C-alpha cells in the first residue's frame, strides 16, 4: 500500500510539474502580448476609457488631520474668524497682514517662554488678551491684533499648536489674497510643480530643511535656485519663502505639498494623484474629474504623475486611499495568480 | 497522465481570471528591522489585521497608536523597507481549514512547505475563535489511547483533555507525542468518525531535518494519512514561531467544531514562548520575569482551552492536546513550566534520571497526574489500575 | 519489489509526461492570447 | 460626548473623551467592534485618567478587530451584575451575563461590583469549629463558620480536588446560599462542577460566576468581585449565612500583573504590580462576615512554583482565619489530601476553642511530626540503625500518624475508585490520641493509608494480616 | 549625488543619513573612510536597521576608531561577499573575504554573497549514517553522524580545542572531500597554530581558513561564521563535493549577536542576551546542513559561559544538533580526556535500529552503570563506598573502572603529555565495554583502564601495574 501511494503521489507530481510548466509559458507570453499590444497610444487610451467606465461603475466613498480635537476646533474656530475679518481686507491689506502674522509667528518661536505662556489653556482669556496688548498692541495693525487675540482666547492642546495657527492664518492671507487677485489655480499650479521639484531634488530640500542657519540665508538660497525666476508667481513666490522661513523640523518638500493641499482645500476641493503610463486627453481629463467628484462626494483636483510602467489604465491615490486600475497591477496578479 | 486534464485546468485558471478593481486603504513603513515594522497611516486598520506588505510578505498589526502601527513580519523581512507601501486586508489573523491538510506540512499562515502543490481549502478560520464556553463542553470521558502503559494506566488521557509532556531535552517527550499519534492507526482504519482520531503535530522552532525525521517515522507508520505537520523551523521568523500553535489549533478546531475527534502536539512551547518575548522586546513593551511580557500566561492559557471536549449540541467533537514543556536543569520552577503547569489537565514528567535508569518511558510517578483519572479509562484498566500510581508513589 | 515498480513506474511515467508536453507545446499561444484578452478587458486577435 | 478610540495595544484601550465628559474612574465603556468574526461589544473599564482628556481602560473582552477612532460610549456608571435570589441556580459570567439561560436576570437589580468594605465598628472575629470530617483538618486545620479559609498549595497538589470535597461536606447540608467564584481555573473544571452540583440537586442554592484562563485580564480581574458582590448582597440584604469558594483567587493577582505595566507602573519586586498588596486588601477585606452577618469563605490559593516565600501568597497569608497548605513533598510521597501538617494553622486551634484533648493531641501530632523531618536526613543517609531507641518508635509512630493524615476523599473516588470516608471529630481525636500513645505501633504502617476512622483502620489491617 | 553621511556613532554601531529613495538595503554593504594617520582604513558597514527619516542603523566590520561625523557613505549596492571556488582551498581568509596569507589573492574569483536562505526544507533528508571516529567514548555513547550536526560543549579549558583538532585528525587527514575551517571569536595564535599544523600535515590544499578573532569588532565576529559557511554553502551545492565544517567557537557567534543588540539599542532579553537569540541562532544553524545527495558534516565546538548549561546561548544551541558531547569540568578535575560528560552527552542515532542491538545494549548498560554511580556520589562524599551493600560496592568499582576507560590517549594530546594517541575500532570498543559491564576486568587496578586503547593496551598496562589479564 506505501508504494500503491507513493506511486500515485508521483503521478500527482507529474501532472503538477506539466501544469506549471504550461501555466508558466502562457502566463509569460500574455505578458509579452500585453507589453506589445500597450505600445499603440490608441490601446493606451482605449485602457484609459474602460477604466474611467469601471470608475463610473463604482460606487461613492463612505468618507490638519495630526491636530488633536481641541487644537483642530480651536484651528477651525480661528479660520472662520480670519474668513469673517478678510471680507474687508484688500490685496496689499491682506499682504501686509500675512507680513505680519509670519513675524509674529516667527517671534514667538524665537521667544519660547511668551508662547508657553500664551498657549495654556484657560476658562478665561482676559489676562492674556492683556499680555498680548501689552506686548503688541502698536507694533501690528488692527486686523493682526484682532486674529491674535482669538488664537490665544481659545484652546490649543500644545504650544507648537498656536505657532501653527499662525502660519495656518498667514498662509489663508496669502491663499485669500491670491482668490482676490484671480490666480487661484495658478498658484496651485506653481505650488505643485514646487512639490515635484524639490522632490526631483531631495538634496536640496535637506538643505533647505534646517533651522540650524539664519532663516535670510535660506530664504535667499530658495530665491537664487527655485523661486527667484521669471516666470514664478509672486504669490506662490512669497508663501513658500515664508514656509521655508518658518520650516521647524520639517523637510521642505513635505511642507511644500502641504501647502498645495492647503491651497486647493480652501477651495473645498481634494488633491487627488493619479499615475498614468500616458498623458491623458483633455475628454479624458474632465471624465476622471467627474468621476472622482461624484466618488468622493466633494470636487477633486487632479495632478498627474505620468509613468510608463504602469502599461495603461489609471492609479489614483487620494486621501490614503488606492484605487489601483494599472495594467501592470493586473500582469503581476496574472503572474502570481497561477494554481 | 491526462493532457486534456492539463488543458481544461489551465483554461479554467484563464476564465476564472478577474482581477478587478476595487478601494484599497494604505499606509506606508516609517521603519522597519529585525522582524518588525512601523506603519504610517492606515486609519481604518483594526488590531490584529493582516497587512499586505510588497513582494507578497505579510505581517499583522499587533501595536495600535495614535501615530503609527507596529507590525510583525510573517516571514522574509528583509525585502521591507521605508517608504514601501502597505496594504489592508480587511480581516483578523486567520488561515485555510480543510480536509486537504491531512497528510501535508504547512507552515504558519498555512501555505503548503513540502512542496506538493496548493491546498484545497474548506473555508478560513480566524486564529482568535474564543474557546467553547462552560455551558457548550462536556465532561471528558472517552479515552485517548497512547499504547503507553505507563501512561495509559497512571495518567490517562481522554479526550477533550490537554496532558502536558514536560522534562529536560533527550528524555523522551517527542517519542512519546509521536508514538500517540501513531497509536491512533487503528482508530483510523475503523472508518469511524466517532472513533477516528485526526493529528496535528506543530512543530516550533524546531530543526528542519528534525522535522522531516518526524515526518519520516509518521510515514513509515501509516500515520502521516491522517496527520497534518504545521512547521515553523528554527529558520522562520518569531512571527512564525509565534503564531504556529495557534495555524494548529485553528486547523484542529475547524474538525472538531464537525464532530470530528482531533490530537494536537505543540513541539513544543517554550520555542514559542522564546519567540512571542522576541517579537514583544522588538515591539519594546514592558518585559516582566525573564524579559517575557507580562501576557505570557495569557499567550499559552487561550492556546490550550480551546482544546476541549464540546456538547452533543455542538457534535461532541473533542481536541486533545499535548503541549511539550523542555526545562532546563530540571527545573520544573522556570517561569513557563510553571505557567502550563498550572494551564493543562495534568502532566507527564520525565526525567534524565529515571530515563539513564533503564526506566523508559521515564515517567516521575510521583510527579506525573492526570486531572481527568478513571473517567478517560475503560472499565478494565480502571478496575485492574485503581491506584496503580498512588501505589509506585508509596 | 516495491522499489521494481516504483522505477518502472517512474520511467514509464516521464516518458508518458514528456510526450504529453511535447503535444500540449501548441496550445499555449491560445492560451496566452486569451489569457491576454481577460487582462486587457478587450478580445486581443494576437 | 461619546469619547473615541486612541491607543489599543493588548487588553489596555486608550480613549478620548471631549472636555467635561471623561468618565470617572472604574466606569463602564463600551465600544464596538464590527468585524464579522469577531463582532461584538467590547466593555472597558475606566483605569486611568492620563489627563487631556484621555483615559486608560481595560478590555474586559479581547480586543481583536478593534479600531482606532471607534466611537466609545460611557454608561455613567461601574460594571454591575444582577442580585437577588434569582441568580441562584444559574451561571453567570464576570459581566453579570447568564451562560445557561441568555437573557435570564436582566431585569433583576443591579449592584455595582466596586464597594468599600464593611465598617471597622461592624467587624466581630469568629470562633467557632466548623467540623468536615477530615481527619487533617479537623485535627489540625479546623475550620472556621464564619471565617476565611484558604488552600495553600501550588499547581496540581490538590486545591480544586479539596475545594469540590469541602462542596460535598458543608454546602450540600448548608441550609443558607452557596456562591462560587471560577477565577482564571480551567473551563473543563468549571463544567464539571457545574454538572456536578446539578447531579447532587445543590444548584438551585448555588450561585455560579465564572471568568477562566482564556479570559484576558480584565475579566479574570473583575470576576472575583462580580462573585464577591452576589455574595454581599446576600449577606446584607437577605440576611442569610452565605458560602463563599473562590478558585482561584491567586489569578486576580496574576490577572492585575499581567497589565500592570501597560498601564504605565512600574513593576515591584518579582514582576509583582507596585499595588499588590493594596488591591489584595480592597479585595479580602470584603471576603468578610459581619456582626450577626455569616459568610464561611474558601479561597484556593495557587503558590507560584510551589514558593510559598513568593509575593503573592505571602500578602495573602495574613487574610485567612485558617490555612491549609498543600505540599509537593507531601503529594509526591502519595499522601492526600496532601496537606502539610507542620506548615498549615487555625486561629481557633487553642485549647479555649476547642478544648484541652483536641488541643493536646493536635500538639503532640505535630511535635513528632517536627521530630521525624528533623530525623529524616539522618535516616537518608545513615540508616535508621544508627537512631536510639526513642528516636525509631518516634519515627516508627511519626510514619504511621502521616499515614493516618491521609484520607480516602469522597472527591477523590474518581482518580482512585474508592469512595470516600467521614471521620467524626471525637474519633480522629481518639485515633491520633492513640497514635500519638504508640498504641498501633504494632500494625503495618500500609494499613494507615487512605482509610476513614478505627474500624477503616481495623478492617485493613485485617486484610494484611495484621490485628486491631 | 547618492552618498549618504554619518550621522551617529556608538562604537561599532553608526547611523547613516541617505538622500531619499537612495536609502540602502537590509544587510547592504556601505563603504565609509578613516583618514587619520594610524587608523586610516575603509569601514564596511552592514546594515542592520531603517530607522525612518531616510536613516539606516549599521554594523561596522572594523573598529571606527577616527571615524568623523558627516563623512560620505558609499552603498555597493549588495551585500557583503567572499570568494568561492576550488581556489579558496589551501588560503586564510578573513571575514570580508580578504586573503591574509597572500593579499589580493581571490579578488578574481566568483563571490557569494554571505546572507541567504537555508534550503527548501523539501530537500532536507534526515541522516543516519555513523561516522566512526576511533573515540571510545565518542563511537560508544555519543556516535556522530556523517552529513550530520555535532557539538562540543564545555566551560572555560575543558578541551573543546583539542577535540577539535582531535576531530580534524581523525577525519579530515584521510578525507576525500573538502573541509572548512572557521575561527570564530577565538584566539588568534590557535588560528596560526592551526594553520602551521594543516600545512605540516598537508591537510590546507584541502581547507579553506576563515578567521575573526577575539580582537575583532563584533560585527566581525557574528559574521565570520556566515563567510565560512557560505564558501561550504558553494562546496555543498555547486561542486557536489562532501563537506568538512569546523567552526569554533559559535557561542562567540552568539555573544558578538549580544554586544551587536545592545549597541542597536534592543530591549535586552534574560541574561542580557539579544532579544533575537534563538532567531540569529536558527538562521545561522539551518544553513549548515545536509541536502538529499549533498553532504556536510560539521563539527561546532561550544563555549558554556561560567560552566552554566543553562545559559541561554547553549541552551538554544542544543536543538540544532544530531550528535551532543558535553565536556564536564568534573570528569576534566579527574583527569579524563576526553573530558566528556556520558550521562549528558546525546546523539540521535544512538538507538537500536541504527547501531545495532548490541551496541545499543552495551551502550544503555555502561549509562545505567554510571547513573548509578552518579546517584550514589551523595553517600560516598560522606561515607565512603564502605557503607553501601556488596551490590552497590561491586556497581561502584565497576563504574569507577568504566569511567577511566571511557578516557583515551588522544592524537592531539602528543603535544600535551608526549604519547602517541590511540585508535580503537568500534567492535572493540564494544567487545570491551561489554566485558567490563559484566565485570570480566574487575580485578585489574583502576589505573590500568586510564588514557590507554582497546584491551590489548589493557593488558599491557596492567601488567606494568602488576596486575595479568
Ligand atoms: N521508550 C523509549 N525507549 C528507548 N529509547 C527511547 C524511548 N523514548 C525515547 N527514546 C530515545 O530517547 C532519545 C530522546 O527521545 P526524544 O527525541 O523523543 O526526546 P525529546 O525529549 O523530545 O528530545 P529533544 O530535546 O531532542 O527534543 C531518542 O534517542 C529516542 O529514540
Ligand atoms: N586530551 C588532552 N590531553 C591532555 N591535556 C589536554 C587534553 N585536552 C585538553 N588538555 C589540556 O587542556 C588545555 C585546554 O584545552 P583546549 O584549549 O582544547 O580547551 P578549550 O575548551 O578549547 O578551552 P577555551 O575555553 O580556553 O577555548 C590544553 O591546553 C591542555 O593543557
Ligand atoms: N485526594 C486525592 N486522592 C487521589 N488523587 C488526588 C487527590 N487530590 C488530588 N489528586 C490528584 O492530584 C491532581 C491535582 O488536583 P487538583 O486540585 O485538580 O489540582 P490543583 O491542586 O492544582 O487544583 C488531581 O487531578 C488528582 O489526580
Ligand atoms: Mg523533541
Ligand atoms: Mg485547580
Ligand atoms: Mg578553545
Amino acid at each position: 500500500a506505501q508504494g500503491a501511494q507513493q506511486i500515485q503521489l508521483m503521478r500527482q507530481q507529474l501532472i503538477r510539474q506539466l501544469r506549471t510548466g504550461l501555466g508558466a509559458e502562457a502566463v509569460n507570453k500574455a505578458a509579452e502580448i500585453v507589453r506589445a499590444h500597450v505600445a499603440d497610444p490608441q490601446a493606451q487610451s482605449a485602457t484609459v476609457d474602460r477604466f474611467l467606465s469601471e470608475l463610473e461603475q463604482m460606487a461613492p466613498s463612505s468618507v490638519t488631520s495630526r491636530l488633536r480635537a481641541a487644537s483642530r476646533q480651536s484651528l477651525a474656530a480661528l479660520v472662520e474668524k480670519f474668513d469673517s475679518v478678510a471680507g474687508g481686507l484688500d490685496a496689499d491689506g491682506l499682504t501686509n497682514l500675512a507680513d505680519e502674522l509670519a513675524s509674529v509667528a516667527k517671534l514667538l518661536l524665537s521667544e519660547t517662554a511668551l508662547n508657553k505662556h500664551l498657549a495654556e489653556p484657560t476658562d478665561d482669556s482676559a489676562p492674556k488678551v492683556r499680555l498680548l496688548e501689552r506686548l503688541l498692541s502698536d507694533k501690528v495693525s488692527a486686523t493682526t491684533l484682532d486674529l491674535l487675540r482669538t488664537a490665544v482666547s481659545n484652546r490649543w492642546s500644545t504650544e507648537s499648536n498656536l505657532i501653527d495657527a499662525v502660519e495656518h492664518t498667514a498662509r489663508l492671507a496669502l491663499l485669500k489674497r491670491a482668490e482676490i487677485a484671480g490666480e487661484v489655480d495658478e498658484v496651485e499650479e506653481q505650488l505643485f510643480r514646487f512639490g515635484r521639484v524639490l522632490d526631483a531634488e531631495p538634496r536640496l530640500s535637506a538643505l533647505l530643511s534646517d533651522y540650524t542657519t539664519p532663516a535670510e540665508g535660506r530664504v535667499a538660497l530658495l530665491d537664487k535656485a527655485l523661486t527667484g525666476r521669471p516666470g514664478v508667481n509672486q504669490t506662490a513666490a512669497a508663501l513658500l519663502s515664508q514656509t521655508v522661513g518658518l520650516l521647524r523640523g520639517e523637510r521642505a518638500d513635505e511642507a511644500v505639498i502641504d501647502l498645495a493641499e492647503l491651497a486647493v482645500s480652501r477651495r473645498g476641493e481634494v488633491v487627488a494623484h493619479v499615475s498614468a503610463a500616458a498623458e491623458l486627453s483633455d475628454a479624458q481629463r474632465t471624465r476622471l474629474t467627474e468621476v472622482l467628484s461624484r466618488i468622493y462626494g466633494r470636487p477633486v483636483s487632479v495632478q498627474l504623475h505620468v509613468d510608463p510602467e504602469l502599461l495603461g489604465g489609471l492609479s489614483i491615490t487620494v486621501g490614503d486611499e488606492v484605487i489601483d486600475g494599472s495594467i501592470a497591477s493586473r500582469l503581476a496578479a496574472a503572474q502570481t495568480g497561477l494554481p | 497522465i491526462s493532457a486534456a486534464d492539463i488543458e481544461g485546468a489551465i483554461e479554467d485558471y484563464v476564465s476564472s481570471f478577474s482581477a478587478d478593481t476595487e478601494r484599497e486603504e494604505i499606509g506606508t513603513v516609517i521603519d522597519a528591522g529585525d522582524g518588525i515594522a512601523h506603519v504610517e497611516g492606515l486609519p481604518s486598520v483594526m488590531t490584529q489585521e493582516l497587512l499586505e506588505f510588497p513582494g507578497g510578505v505579510l505581517g499583522v498589526a499587533l501595536n495600535l497608536d495614535e501615530h503609527s502601527v507596529g507590525a510583525v513580519i510573517l516571514g522574509e523581512f528583509e525585502k521591507i523597507e521605508e517608504g514601501q507601501q502597505v496594504k489592508r486586508t480587511g480581516e483578523v489573523l486567520s488561515v485555510p481549514v480543510g480536509d486537504a491538510f491531512l497528510g501535508r506540512v504547512v507552515n504558519p499562515l498555512g501555505q503548503p512547505i513540502d512542496g506538493q502543490g496548493d491546498i484545497a481549502a474548506e473555508t478560513r478560520r480566524a486564529l482568535e475563535l474564543q474557546a467553547p464556553s462552560v455551558v457548550q463542553r462536556q465532561s471528558v470521558s472517552e479515552p485517548l489511547q497512547t499504547g503507553i502503559k505507563a501512561i495509559d494506566a497512571m495518567t490517562p488521557i481522554g479526550r477533550g483533555q490537554r496532558q502536558l509532556i514536560i522534562g529536560d531535552r533527550k528524555t523522551g517527550k517527542t517519542a512519546v507525542c509521536v508514538d500517540t499519534i501513531l497509536n491512533q492507526r487503528e482508530a483510523w482504519l475503523t472508518g469511524d468518525p466517532k472513533q477516528q482520531v485526526r493529528c496535528v503535530y506543530v512543530a516550533i522552532g524546531q530543526k528542519g531535518t528534525t522535522i522531516a525525521s518526524v515526518k519520516r517515522a509518521l510515514e513509515e507508520g501509516g500515520a502521516m494519512e491522517y496527520t497534518t505537520i504545521v512547521a515553523a523551523p528554527a529558520s522562520d521568523a518569531a512571527g512564525f514561531k509565534w503564531l504556529a500553535p495557534y495555524t494548529g489549533s485553528a486547523i484542529g478546531q475547524h474538525w472538531m467544531y464537525n464532530g470530528k475527534h482531533v490530537l494536537i502536539v505543540f513541539d513544543d512551547l517554550s520555542k514559542q514562548a522564546d519567540a512571542y518575548r522576541a517579537i514583544s522586546l522588538l515591539l519594546r513593551r514592558p518585559p516582566g520575569r525573564e524579559a517575557f511580557p507580562g501576557d505570557v500566561f495569557y499567550l499559552h492559557s487561550r492556546l490550550l482551552e480551546r482544546c476541549a471536549k464540546l456538547s452533543d449540541e455542538l457534535g461532541g467533537g473533542s481536541m486533545t492536546g499535548l503541549p511539550i514543556i523542555e526545562t532546563k536543569a530540571n527545573d520544573i520552577s522556570a517561569f513557563i513550566p510553571t505557567n502550563v503547569i498550572s494551564i493543562t489537565d495534568g502532566q507527564c514528567f520525565l526525567e534524565s534520571d529515571l530515563f539513564n535508569q533503564g526506566v523508559r518511558p521515564a515517567i516521575n510517578v510521583g510527579v506525573s497526574v492526570s486531572r481527568v483519572g478513571g473517567a478517560a479509562q475503560i472499565k478494565a484498566m480502571k478496575e485492574v489500575a485503581g491506584s496503580l500510581r498512588l501505589d509506585l508513589s508509596q | 519489489e516495491v522499489a521494481q515498480t516504483l522505477t518502472q513506474a517512474d520511467q514509464q511515467l516521464s516518458a508518458q509526461g514528456d510526450q504529453v508536453r511535447s503535444g500540449l507545446e501548441s496550445s499555449v499561444d491560445g492560451l496566452s492570447a486569451k489569457l491576454a484578452s481577460r487582462i486587457l478587458g478587450v478580445d486581443v486577435n494576437s | 460626548t461619546a469619547g473615541r478610540v486612541v491607543r489599543i495595544t493588548g487588553p489596555v484601550v486608550d480613549v478620548e473623551f471631549p472636555r467635561g465628559s471623561v468618565p470617572e474612574l472604574f466606569n463602564a465603556l463600551h465600544a464596538e467592534i464590527t468585524f464579522g468574526a469577531l463582532a461584538k461589544t467590547l466593555t472597558l473599564e475606566v483605569a486611568q485618567h492620563l489627563g487631556d482628556s484621555l483615559v486608560r481602560c481595560i478590555s474586559m473582552q479581547p480586543t481583536d478587530g478593534l479600531v482606532r477612532g471607534v466611537e466609545v460610549t460611557d454608561t455613567g456608571a461601574s460594571i454591575s451584575v444582577p442580585v437577588g435570589d434569582g441568580v441562584k441556580g444559574h451561571v453567570f459570567n464576570a459581566l453579570g451575563d447568564c451562560l445557561d439561560d441568555p437573557g435570564y436576570g436582566k431585569d433583576f437589580e443591579h449592584w455595582s461590583i466596586h464597594r468599600k468594605p464593611p465598617a471597622f465598628s461592624d467587624l466581630e472575629p469568629r470562633t467557632e469549629m466548623l467540623e468536615t470530617g477530615l481527619k487533617v483538618v479537623d485535627l489540625l486545620t479546623p475550620y472556621v463558620r464564619g471565617g476565611k479559609i484558604a488552600l495553600f498549595g501550588g499547581a496540581g497538589v490538590g486545591k480544586t480536588v479539596l475545594i469540590q470535597e469541602m462542596i460535598n461536606r458543608i454546602a450540600r447540608n448548608f441550609g443558607g446560599t452557596s456562591v462560587f467564584a471560577g477565577v482564571g481555573e480551567r473551563t473543563r473544571e468549571g463544567n464539571d462542577l457545574w454538572v456536578e452540583l446539578a447531579d447532587a440537586n445543590v444548584l438551585k442554592d448555588t450561585a455560579l460566576v465564572f471568568g477562566q484562563m482564556d479570559e484576558p485580564p480584565g475579566t479574570r480581574m473583575r470576576v472575583a468581585l462580580s462573585a464577591l458582590t452576589m455574595a454581599e448582597f446576600f449577606r446584607d440584604e437577605q440576611g442569610q449565612d452565605v458560602l463563599l469558594f473562590i478558585d482561584n483567587i491567586f489569578r486576580f493577582t496574576q490577572a492585575g500583573s499581567e497589565v500592570s505595566t501597560l498601564l504605565g507602573r512600574m513593576p515591584s519586586a518579582v514582576g509583582y504590580q507596585p499595588t499588590l498588596a493594596d488591591e489584595m486588601g480592597e479585595l479580602q477585606e470584603r471576603i468578610t462576615s459581619t456582626r450577626g452577618r455569616s459568610i464561611t469563605s474558601m479561597q484556593a490559593v495557587y503558590v507560584p512554583a510551589d514558593d510559598y516565600t513568593d509575593p503573592a501568597p505571602a500578602t495573602t497569608f495574613a487574610h485567612l482565619d485558617a490555612t491549609t497548605e498543600l505540599s509537593r513533598a507531601v503529594f509526591s510521597k502519595g499522601i492526600f489530601p496532601a496537606v502539610d501538617p507542620l506548615a498549615s494553622s487555625s486561629t481557633i486551634l487553642d485549647p479555649a476553642i476547642v478544648g484541652d484533648e483536641h488541643y493536646r493531641v493536635a500538639q503532640e501530632v505535630i511535635r513528632i511530626l517536627q521530630r521525624y523531618k528533623d530525623l529524616q536526613d539522618i535516616i537518608a543517609i545513615l540508616g535508621i540503625d544508627e537512631l536510639s531507641e526513642e528516636d525509631k518508635q518516634l519515627v516508627n509512630r511519626a510514619r504511621r500518624i502521616e499515614r493516618f493524615l491521609s484520607q480516602n476523599m469522597m472527591a477523590a473516588e474518581q482518580f482512585t475508585g474508592q469512595p470516600g470516608s467521614t471521620v467524626p471529630l471525637k474519633e480522629t481525636i481518639e485515633a491520633f490520641d492513640k497514635l500519638t500513645k504508640g498504641e498501633f505501633d504494632h500494625l503495618p504502617e500500609q494499613a494507615f493509608f487512605l482509610i476513614g476512622g478505627l474500624d477503616d483502620l481495623a478492617k485493613k489491617a485485617e486484610s494484611l494480616g495484621a490485628k486491631l
